[PDB]
């Protein structure tokens, strides 16, 4: 089960 | 730009048994980047119907993935495993040992 | 047993040849049970496990919908970085992340993680606590930052120590057969002549799952770590997986050196000697 939300670098 | 090395496993799924059907493997390993060209051959000849893993990586960072095809071992043919990354000037070559 | 499920993310980029690649497999233990490939022609998240293929549409539809949602974030990420770095946009980068949960022998959290790299070197990551990041250089310090204002360590707790174990046993029950099975390490040696005075001895650990093995020889009860090679535990791709340990012995001394392999499938430790 993927996460979710996922913020960029 | 880090530059791992792959280490080559040539290996067949179950031991090696002239006339029955089995999978010869290519087990490549702990390379960086993951840009590398691999096949299988038989009597030098390249193995097209070659199937590889998804590309996952370590803990370390390097990749792995796995290279295989159905055989049929036999006593006079020849496999071998042939390699091309990065890090190495030619393709590497490993030939397929029933004991390695 | 321990168990684990784990995310590991692979963004490649191709300056002039298009859209950077990205690869996401997912993996429970030793076995891996979904893909996602950018080159793919499905563009979803397809099972790589039999027991996953069980899973309803639902669950296909938002694991692709996260699964792409991820890859796009990569797709930012190539190009952060290559600002950050002050790198050309003519060379191909790679970035790799990977995240997920350990859970003990009664089922319950005992380490989440997310680590992310940058051209093959640590970049940024959570500490065991959870509540704080390890930048490695200036770059991973404006990321880690950026996350920090964005409380992302706080949402990531929670991902690992609920969600991520949540889901990691409902696997484990589902996939019971062959995620719950140790299988045992089927073991054997073998003798080859080297030349008239040396010989090499082979310590065999064929069809095992889970992978983690201890293959080790030893001569007069003393361990020959020094002198006796080792494979690096393969797959044998039929779920199982394989490996070796060998070791140039001078013929007539075979019955001094004894194979000891160590495996959760086995109740004992196995102890071989050639005879």
């Amino acid at each position: 089960f993927l996460k979710e939300p996922v913020h960029g670098v | 730009m880090i530059q791992r090395t792959p280490k080559i496993q040539v290996y067949s799924r179950h031991p090696a048994e002239n006339g029955k059907s089995n999978f010869l493997n290519c087990y490549v390993s702990g390379f960086h980047p993951s840009d590398i060209e691999v096949d299988l051959l038989k009597n030098g000849e390249r193995i097209e119907k070659v199937e590889h893993s998804d590309l996952s990586f370590s803990k370390d960072w390097s990749f792995y993935l796995l290279y295989y095809t159905e055989f049929t071992p036999t006593e006079k043919d020849e496999y071998a495993c042939r390699v091309n990354h990065v890090t190495l000037s030619q393709p590497k070559i490993v030939k397929w040992d029933r004991d390695m | 047993g321990s168990h684990s499920m784990r995310y590991f993310f692979t963004s490649v980029s191709r300056p002039g040849r298009g859209e950077p690649r990205f690869i996401a497999v997912g993996y429970v233990d030793d076995t891996q049970f979904v893909r996602f490939d950018s080159d793919a022609a499905s563009q979803r998240m397809e099972p790589r496990a039999p027991w996953i293929e069980q899973e309803g549409p639902e669950y296909w539809d938002g694991e692709t919908r996260k699964v792409k949602a991820h890859s796009q974030t990569h797709r930012v990420d190539l190009g952060t970085l290559r600002g950050y770095y002050n790198q050309s946009e003519a060379g191909s980068h790679t970035v790799q992340r990977m995240y997920g949960c350990d859970v003990g022998s009664d089922w319950r959290f005992l380490r989440g993680y997310h680590q992310y790299a940058y051209d093959g070197k640590d970049y940024i990551a959570l500490k065991e606590d959870l509540r704080s990041w390890t930048a490695a250089d200036m770059a991973a310090q404006t990321t880690k930052h950026k996350w920090e204002a964005a409380h992302v360590a706080e949402q990531l707790r929670a991902y690992l120590e609920g969600t991520c174990v949540e889901w990691l046993r409902r696997y484990l029950e589902n996939g019971k057969e062959t995620l719950q099975r140790t299988d045992a390490p089927k073991t054997h040696m073998t003798h080859h002549a080297v030349s008239d005075h040396e010989a090499t001895l082979r310590c065999w650990a064929l069809s095992f799952y889970p992978a983690e093995i201890t293959l080790t020889w030893q001569r007069d009860g003393e361990d020959q770590t020094q002198d006796t090679e080792l494979v690096e535990t393969r797959p044998a791709g039929d779920g199982t997986f394989q490996k070796w340990a060998a070791v140039v012995v001078p013929s007539g001394q075979e019955q001094r050196y004894t194979c000891h392999v160590q495996h959760e499938g086995l109740p004992k430790p196995l102890t071989l000697r050639w005879e």
